[PDB]
RNA sequence: GUCCUAAGGGGGGCUCAUGGAGAACAGAAAUCUCCAGUAGAACAAAAGGGUAAAAGUCCCCUUGAUUUUGAUUUUCAGUGU
RNA sequence: ACGUACGACCAUACCCAGUGGAAAGCACGGCAUCCCGUCCGCUCUGCCCUAGUUAAGCCACUGAGGGCCCGGUUAGUAGUUGGGUCGGUGACGACCAGCGAAUCCCGGGUGUUGUACGU
């Protein structure tokens, strides 16, 4: 039953995250990088609690993120894997079948240097799904995905190796 | 005239019912034929006195609509 | 009450001249039979809109101590209570408790006959709509006791249970169901509870011909232990407040058909 | 530590079964059936509107103590009797299904020996009162242009008094607080679908063929949709109880009982369960 | 037996000026004609509460709309001293506007259907002249 | 079939509760057959429902409205206990007793409105609450301050909080009086 | 010592504390993703059964800061509309 | 009997996993012009019902471990009120009564059901 076309793995979404930790011009520039990379307006995240060690206070914007779906997520993930040379570690893949990584400079993705913005690193996180994910997301008759329809770490590692021709160490 | 609602200079003037300029009075509007949205007949409304009755010998008012 | 919602709840629970419809709390003891639970479910189904249900077991014996019953009445703002229990001595018992000022006004036990009990689901008829109050018929000679006894107490309690909401008007289409309580004076008399749906037929006259069809439940009771009120508490409970819309009659003063105040001289 | 332990399982309180299934909003249901402006002890009716992938379900429902009662039902698959064979979930089909339900309710009441207390106590100055019902949308979102209000508009035009405003009909303008009856007429007669057919046939012919393959196969052009829906409205108002038979296999009820019992798997008895337990014990010993 | 109307069936906008005349079709209540001070008449479908046709061509207030007794024509009379006849099932004007009134045309009356002769209908128009 | 029930004793009614009292005995048969027992009980129910419907249809005023055909019901007459005692007047507070002794009349609703006309600004403003006149100057650009008052002022404090200080003092005194009145009323 | 188109009301959407597994800086503690989570959070009160498509929390609309009428209830009225 | 829509009891229905599911129905699904809403057509909303697919939801059956629900037993027993009624100066010890548990143990079970339209 594993050859059923409704069990075919695909990317659900790709989330790009920048946690600058400071509000103001740096956060605005990071939002500018996210907007220029994605094509859509980003999201400002507020701090849950006050930490004096990190120099942040509650209800203060310290981070920015973008959710991207469709072939745009595939092409942005392709750029990220081009930056990472299609090499991932085994610890990157989660037990629920998702994965992710991080880059230190967004210039290597193909973004021209603008001195008024600077250099920002980014977090890529890709979620994987099978068709039938609507069952746990729709408003009416929201239910749980059955156990055999869930995605495992070995399955997403195999899918990554088959799709992007990368290697996992 | 149904009642004197508010003489602007003094609440005592309102209590005495003085009709001067700017005074808010309640008037009987049965002749105007005003029907509310629910079909009831509105027969009491507010008007403002626009003249000086002590100088004119009459009361002139404008309905507040 | 700092919160406006808590202030609204407190004002709802405040004593009023025109009282709210009474709320009935349905609860069971540590040992309660399935027959008693089915009986409680039928009574709750007849009184859904003004009822609250507990679902745990409560170690309460009402005729020994009713402090927990008073606590539940105060917490839930329930003034009527149906309490289920079972025993070797009393196999199927429904204890009706009526409260006044969050204190026990009176109590009465009903012993249910298990072999003649039929639930609402055992009759294949159309049922009473949710929220609809039935009419009441009390039949027999057991309710005309010159001295207050268990049967007059049961009549008062069942009227309070099936009372519903008071209204000055009623639609003629809201007269389709009747609760009939039958009991005769006398070894113990049996108080019988029946519910009937009502059909109307043409009779050749202005008044229609009534027919009845059984709705359920089919209930047989023997009246047991009874806790009567303190007379001062009963006097305070049967005091009647007067609405401001009921004018105080003045001598030689009346209101005519135009609303003018009219005085009489002699 | 294990969160799901014996104490957690014992302390767990389940929701209502239909809340667990995600089908019923009991918060809204309580206010829909147990709340009334007047206390005249009168029965109340609700128009239940539900949507599936392939069908529209409309019901006229009263609420009794042991379960709800259905006074009348209309389904959008019944529009094939009146000539609508495509787009059975769209806004035009929603309007037609609401109209069908309204006409069926009126024909059942005779508003198109046992007698009621209303006729027994009717006075001299008494006029016919309209059938009244309130809308029950369920879990659907009540935004402007939703098909639930299309069903509602069809029923109200069919003659059920349903209390409503107009700020959720297609064509309503929120800043000017006005309704465009031209857009409303277009949506009633399916002109949004027809305009989509013309737009797709001009822009993307392949997507047009894939999306409207059944329209083209049955030769239903875009410009005939208004006439088709108008003739359907006329036929619905003429014969609200026209019988429609489907292409599904037809057997009797007893034949369907036998057919389903041929595929039902029987529950194991105590003897078989004890035999399996003894076999498992023997296998564990061996 | 006709039962008393008790509630709003539909409120249909579309006219830019006050409605000055209204009349149902003689065939049924499904078709209604109104004539307004925006120099137009309008045909309405009353089953769905929707506009059906907008008859344009007058240059004054449409003081009167009148159906032919068989229901196949709609006559409008206006302050522009003219009378027009329209086909209600297509919304098109029939032939040309009727010219010859010196002042406003206030009222119309069709000849009764059983009196029509010479293969035509007759229409009477009353004017301020 | 007849629509009248004849019995040795007449029925009594409480149409406010839709209640019919049958004082006649229910001669339940001394048999073991459930069918005949429930048949006799259903006959009693039939008679009671018939006389109740007859009384409702003949002794009440009938009105045909858009809601339906309605019967006017009399107020209920069967005595039933209340759930809570009848509300009583609250014990008099110290202010209420003082005003009763001194003949101090309650202010009118127009007199106690939270609105006044400021001449200098030519605007209408609240006397208290958010942006009330009792806090006037707390957000003004410039405040003249007395040199003696600034010298007597504690270190760190500002003149911009003086009106809030006076407001907090007045509120504290008022709540102390209110709590004293509550305690005395609870003792009574 | 600082700040606010006030609180309140209605409707709609959403689900919390925490744990596990993952994500450059980021490391017990920043943000993001999934899974599990009967409320163990928040808000009210002082449950021996408060509240989960909410009474929690965010959006939209009102924010008009104490409406009008009364032959009726209670108290008062030498200024009794 | 099975499916769907509204339900009633609201775990015998819940938590975890495996196997099977004719017909139809549900469902996953496909497409974003129009109505409408999002950081993202994820959700919501609109259009298609063709095509793929029972993989999941859903249904049935089975399986552990918990949980939950009935019936008996405990037991008319502990305990609590009564000089209650007999002795005991009395307190109290029996007896007589009235109320009246729970633990342990044993046995059984793991959803019934209303209306309407269909297969």
């Amino acid at each position: 039953k594993a050859q059923n076309p409704m069990r075919e793995l695909r990317i659900q979404k790709l989330v790009l995250n920048i946690s600058v930790g400071e509000s103001g011009d740096r956060l605005t520039r990071a939002a500018k990088v996210l907007e220029q990379l994605s094509g859509q307006t980003p999201v400002y995240s507020k701090a849950r609690y006050t930490v004096r060690q990190f120099g942040i206070r509650r209800n203060e914007k310290i981070a920015v993120h973008v959710t991207v779906r469709g072939p745009k997520a595939e092409e942005i993930l392709e750029r990220g894997l081009k930056v990472k040379e299609y090499e991932l570690r085994r610890r990157n893949f989660s037990e629920t079948g998702n994965f992710g990584f991080g880059i230190s400079e967004h210039i290597d993705l193909g973004i021209k240097y603008d001195p008024s913005i600077g250099i920002y690193g980014m977090d890529f996180y890709c979620c994987m799904t099978r068709p039938g994910e609507r069952v746990a997301k729709r408003r009416r008759c929201k239910s749980r995905i059955g156990a055999s329809h869930r995605i495992t770490r070995e399955e997403t590692i195999r899918w990554f190796k088959q799709r992007f021709d990368g290697i996992v160490r | 005239i149904l009642s004197v609602k508010k003489n602007p200079s003094n609440p005592l003037y309102t209590q005495l019912g003085v009709l001067t300029k700017g005074t808010i009075i309640e008037v009987n509007v049965s002749d105007l034929g005003i029907v509310t949205a629910s079909g009831k007949i509105a027969w009491g409304r507010y008007a403002q006195i626009t003249n000086n009755p002590e100088n004119d010998g009459c009361v002139n008012a404008v309905l507040l609509v | 009450p700092r919160n406006a919602r808590s202030k609204r709840a407190l004002e709802k629970r405040a004593p009023k001249i025109v009282e709210n419809p009474k709320t009935c709390l349905f609860l069971r003891g540590t040992t309660c039979s399935q027959i008693t639970q089915d009986a409680m479910n039928d009574l709750y189904a007849m009184r859904q809109v003004h009822a609250k249900r507990f679902h745990k077991k409560n170690a309460i014996h009402p005729f020994e101590d009713a402090t927990s019953l008073c606590f539940f009445s105060e917490k839930n703002d329930c003034s009527l209570m149906v309490f289920g229990s079972s025993n070797k001595k009393r196999p199927h018992t429904l204890t009706f408790v009526r409260m006044f000022d969050y204190k026990v006004l009176d109590m009465l036990e009903f012993y249910l006959d298990p072999d003649t009990y039929r639930s609402i689901s055992q009759f294949k008829t159309s049922k009473i709509p949710i929220g609809m109050r039935p009419m009441m018929v009390f039949a027999g000679t057991a309710f005309e006791s010159p001295v207050p006894n268990a049967f007059t107490m049961a009549k008062s309690m069942l009227i309070d249970f099936f009372r519903g909401e008071p209204s000055d008007k009623i639609d003629v289409e809201g007269l389709r169901f009747v609760v009939v309580v039958t009991a005769d004076e006398p070894q113990k008399p049996i108080l019988r509870l029946r519910v009937y749906g009502i059909r109307t037929k043409r009779s050749g006259t202005r008044l229609p011909r009534v027919e009845v069809e059984e709705h359920g439940p089919r209930m047989d009771f023997r009246l047991g232990r009874m806790r009567e009120p303190d007379p001062a508490m009963l006097k305070e409970a049967m005091k009647k407040a007067k609405t401001p819309q009921e004018e105080r009659t003045k001598k030689n003063i009346s209101m005519d058909l135009l609303g003018d105040k009219i005085g009489r001289i002699h | 530590k294990l969160v799901k332990n014996s104490a957690y399982y014992s302390r767990f309180q389940t929701k209502f079964k239909r809340r667990r299934q995600g089908k019923t909003d009991y918060y809204a249901r309580k206010r829909l059936i147990t709340q009334a402006k007047n206390k005249y002890n009168a029965p109340k009716y609700r128009l239940v509107v539900r949507f599936t992938n392939r069908d529209i379900i409309t019901q006229m429902v009263t609420s009794e103590i042991n379960g709800d009662k259905i006074f009348a039902a209309a389904y959008s698959h019944e529009l094939r009797a009146y000539g609508i064979n495509h787009g059975l979930t769209n806004w035009a089909a929603a309007y037609a299904t609401g109209l069908l339900l309204a006409r069926r309710v009126l024909a059942k009441l005779g508003l198109d020996g046992e007698y009621t207390l209303t006729e027994a106590a009717e006075t001299e100055d008494g006029e016919r009162r309209p059938f009244k019902a309130i809308l029950d949308v369920g879990l659907a979102r009540t935004s402007t242009g939703a098909r639930v209000f299309g069903v509602m508009k069809g029923a109200s035009d069919g003659g059920i008094f349903i209390p409503h405003s107009e700020n959720r009909f297609p064509g309503y303008d929120i800043e000017t607080e006005e309704l465009d009856t031209e857009v409303l007429k277009k949506y009633i007669y399916g002109g949004h679908v027809a305009e989509y057919m013309e737009t797709l046939a001009d822009d993307d012919e392949e997507r047009y063929k894939s999306q409207f393959v059944k329209y083209i196969e049955d030769d239903v052009e875009a410009d005939s949709l208004e006439e088709l829906y108008a003739e359907a409205h006329k036929q619905i108002r003429a014969d609200p109880f026209r019988k429609y038979v489907s292409d599904a296999p037809k057997k009797s009820k007893e034949e369907w009982k036998a057919e389903s019992l041929k595929y039902k798997k029987a529950k194991l008895s105590r003897e078989e369960r004890k035999a399996r337990v003894e076999a498992k014990i023997k296998q564990l010993l061996a | 037996k006709v039962h008393a109307v008790s509630r709003l069936a539909h409120r249909i906008p579309g006219h830019g000026q006050p409605i000055l005349s209204c009349q149902f079709s003689p065939v049924s209540s499904s078709r209604l004609a109104t004539g307004s001070g925006d120099n137009t008449a309008r045909i309405w479908d009353t089953d769905s509460g929707t506009p059906k046709f907008t008859l344009k061509g007058h240059t004054g207030w449409v003081l009167g709309v009148s159906w032919s007794p068989d229901g196949k024509y709609l006559a409008t009379c206006s302050m522009d001293t003219t009378v027009r006849v329209w086909d209600p099932e297509s919304g098109k004007q029939v032939n040309q506007e009727f010219r010859g009134h010196a002042k406003w045309v206030l009222a119309l009356a069709w000849q009764p259907y059983h009196l029509w002769r010479d293969g035509t209908a007759r229409l009477a128009s009353a004017s301020k002249d | 079939l007849p629509v009248t029930v004849e019995k040795p004793t007449p029925y009594t009614f409480d149409l406010g509760l839709l209640l019919a009292n049958d004082p006649n005995p229910v001669n339940v048969p001394k048999t073991t057959d459930t069918q005949v027992l429930e048949q006799h009980l259903a006959s009693v129910a039939r008679d009671g429902a018939q006389v109740l419907i007859n009384q409702l249809l003949t002794t009440t005023t009938i009105t045909a409205t858009k809601d339906g055909v309605l019967l006017t019901l009399p107020p209920p007459t069967t005595p039933l206990p209340r759930e809570k005692p009848v509300p009583q007047p609250k014990p008099e507070t110290k202010w209420q007793a003082f005003a009763r002794r001194r003949g101090i009349k309650p202010k009118t609703r127009e007199q106690r409105r939270n609105l006044q006309y400021n001449p200098t600004t030519g605007q209408w403003e609240r006397k208290w609450g958010y942006k009330g006149a009792n806090k006037r100057g707390e957000t003004d650009p410039i405040i003249e301050v007395s040199a003696a008052k600034e010298a007597m002022r504690p270190e760190g404090t500002s003149v911009r909080g003086d009106k809030r200080r006076e407001i907090r003092a007045r509120v504290k005194k008022n709540q102390k009086q209110m709590l004293r009145n509550q305690r005395i009323a609870a003792e009574k």
